[PDB]
């Protein structure tokens, strides 16, 4: 889905606009022998503020085997904390250290 | 706003009530330790992710 | 003859005695051992401290190595291609200079 | 919160920096003993490095916890380091060069921006003045702040290969490395270096002050070299195996400068330019602290 | 039955190297 | 009796997992496991392949 | 005494080089203890004979 820059200034004030952005941290390296590229890519629109917001987990392959990509997120512990419940019935994390 | 104020509302109206669904008592030594400890006993064929 | 034997017999004399005459295969055949620091094939230290007799040194056989591999196919990429250019006139060429 | 030590960090049993030699345990300086040089014609000269820009990347926040340590390490020393200049991380970085920030840098080299109570981590003032100058790393590949890729080597070969009267002198021959070395000896030692912790180091290197700081710098002198060594062998225009009797000696022609090759080799661990840059700012950075 | 005697040797599985498409890493 | 609650089995969540793959990324050791550990761990392998 | 010299020469112009075949990591709960020993995680599933 594509935005003319004429559109990104020239929007209803209240209308949601849609835009994409690439993660390309998932990009294989380029043979030895692919040609080389005169042109050079560009890009104007970027976010203000942290998009990913929602992101819990990120590049899940390995670089070199053993060594973590650049960029990968490993899951928060706390989506992995099952605690216990409050005595009045509340959910609970793990206690931490102690006591 | 509306989607979060019905959120909201769905939540405020959530009457859902759990009862055990299929379940299922693993024999421990067909699981690897690492599952067995995380394990309790018995779960849902329904694990989910996690 | 039968210098090529391995193992012999390979049954049980009353359950659990040994037959006469039945051979073990020998140890080197299980001697996974490791590489040499320039990378030949060594057998395990015996004892200590004492470094791995390499397995082209002795004369027994040995069915387990350490052998080096890639990882996957290495022919996979794209061919090398290159721009010649020739030049642009051949009488200015300057073959000179020896 | 660990306290940190008058001698830095790097005093502690934990952030000890060692080396396997053919698999062996073994501290840096006893591997750099088996390095020998053989000058050639031409002479490293170090002019004097250029003074890094004031300008710390803005500390926007970011999602996650970024993972310093091995952002650094691995585009320092790892095989095929991607994402090196990627900004979100040293933009971290800089958030921890504020004075009352909440973020904190953990042993782990992890930054996290909760006050985390459950891991341990670095005195938030040393890491202030560490932050304070390896933000800049988020410099590197801009146009206005680009380091000198080619004459900082120059230091590096000084500090890695040079004489103690080379050292005074600033200038000595470029030299060729070679050394008595196993079937990939130059990957695995970049393997047993992008393991090091090496903040302890950088942390230490920008906190102490005065004598505790000079004696960190002859304590550590080693490590530094190491580091050296490493990027030295990630740039050197040619390595080769020479076969002298039955021993195999791993040859670095030449040490001290950089040849700018990009391509993989099976020999070393190699740069991409955005290795370069990074590399090159980050021995700005670390030359600069060293040299007070 | 009238007993009897068999052989076996190991068989060669060896194959020229796939050609695969994917990759294990970034 | 009035319906006061709706009794269910295996419940759905507010929230979920999704995810995003690159399909030209994988592994090629292919990893063997127990049947009934498979059954446990599975969904979760499967979405974080 | 002719094979022995064309033994010899088959190994003198022996250019194969290993590329790692399918493979497999059983997941060593499945394996008995004297052979999770030998196993160092993963393996050719043509594992041969020893």
């Amino acid at each position: 889905q594509h935005v003319d820059a004429e559109s990104i200034m020239t929007a209803p004030k209240g209308k949601l606009f849609h835009l994409q952005f690439m993660d390309g941290l998932l990009r294989p390296e380029p043979s030895a022998f692919d040609p080389p590229a005169s042109g050079e890519d560009m890009r104007l629109i970027y976010p203000l503020q942290p998009i990913s917001v929602a992101r819990s987990m990120r590049a899940i392959v390995n670089h070199n085997e053993v060594d973590r990509p650049r960029g990968a997120v490993a899951p928060s512990s706390y989506e992995m904390d099952t605690g216990t419940l409050s005595r009045n019935g509340d959910l609970l994390y793990s206690p931490v250290a102690n006591g | 706003v509306s989607g979060l104020l019905m959120v909201l509302f769905k939540v405020m109206t959530d009457n859902r009530l759990v009862i055990v669904g299929e379940t299922t008592t693993p024999m421990s030594n067909t699981l690897s330790t690492v599952v067995n400890n995380v394990l309790r006993t018995t779960y849902h064929n329904n694990v989910g992710v996690n | 003859i039968s210098v090529a034997r391995s193992m012999r017999a390979i049954v049980n004399h009353n359950e659990v005695d040994r037959p006469r005459g039945a051979v073990a295969p020998s140890s080197y055949e299980m001697d996974t051992g490791t590489l040499s620091r320039n990378g030949d094939l060594l057998y395990s230290p015996v004892a200590n401290g004492q470094v791995g007799i390499p397995k082209l040194e002795v004369d027994h056989i040995s069915f387990s190595n350490v052998v080096s591999m890639m990882t996957a196919n290495i022919r996979t990429g794209d061919d090398m291609a290159v721009e010649r250019v020739n030049p642009d006139d051949v009488r200015a060429i300057n073959i000179r200079n020896a | 919160m660990l306290q940190q030590p008058t001698g830095g960090y790097t005093t502690l049993e934990q952030f000890a920096f060692t080396i396997r030699n053919d698999g062996t345990n073994a501290t840096p300086t006893q591997f750099l003993q088996l390095l020998s040089y053989e000058a050639t014609e031409n002479e490293l000269v170090k002019k004097t490095i250029p003074t890094p820009e004031t300008h710390l990347p803005s500390a926007r926040n970011v999602p996650g916890n970024v993972y310093i340590e091995d952002a650094i390490t691995q585009a320092l020393f790892g095989i095929s380091a991607q994402n090196v200049n990627a900004h979100g991380y040293f933009s971290r970085l800089s958030a921890l060069a504020l004075p009352n920030t909440s973020a904190r840098l953990g042993l782990d080299g992890v930054i996290y921006n909760s006050e985390t109570i459950n891991i341990p981590f670095y005195d938030p003032a040393a890491v202030a003045n560490f932050a304070a100058t390896y933000a800049k790393l988020g410099n590197a590949s801009t146009p206005r702040y680009r380091a000198d890729m080619i004459d900082i080597y120059a230091h590096v070969g000084l500090e890695l290969a040079g004489t103690d009267a080379e050292r005074a002198a600033g200038v000595m021959p470029v030299k060729r490395a070679k050394f008595d070395s196993w079937e990939g000896s130059l990957i695995s030692l970049s393997r047993d270096v992008v393991n090091w912790k090496i903040l302890a180091f950088l942390i230490d290197l920008c906190s102490l002050e005065g004598e505790a700081l000079r004696a960190f710098k002859t304590r550590n002198r080693d490590v530094f070299r190491m580091m050296l060594f490493i990027m030295s062998t990630a740039v050197a225009a040619n390595v080769v195996n020479r076969k002298v009797t039955k021993r195999v000696d791993r040859v670095l022609e030449y040490i001290g400068v950089n040849s700018m090759r990009t391509a993989g080799r099976t020999a070393t661990i190699t740069y991409d330019l955005s290795r370069h840059e990074f590399a090159a700012k980050f021995l700005q950075l670390t030359f600069t602290r060293w040299n007070a | 039955k009238i007993a009897t005697a068999s052989s076996a040797r190991q068989a060669d599985v060896e194959k020229p190297a796939d050609v695969t498409f994917t990759i294990e890493n970034v | 009796l009035s319906d006061d609650f709706k009794q269910i089995s295996d419940p759905k969540g507010y929230l979920t997992y999704s995810v995003k793959y690159e399909d030209q990324f994988t592994k090629k050791d292919k990893l063997r496991a127990s049947e009934a550990d498979d059954r446990i761990v599975g969904p979760t392998v499967n979405l974080f392949k």
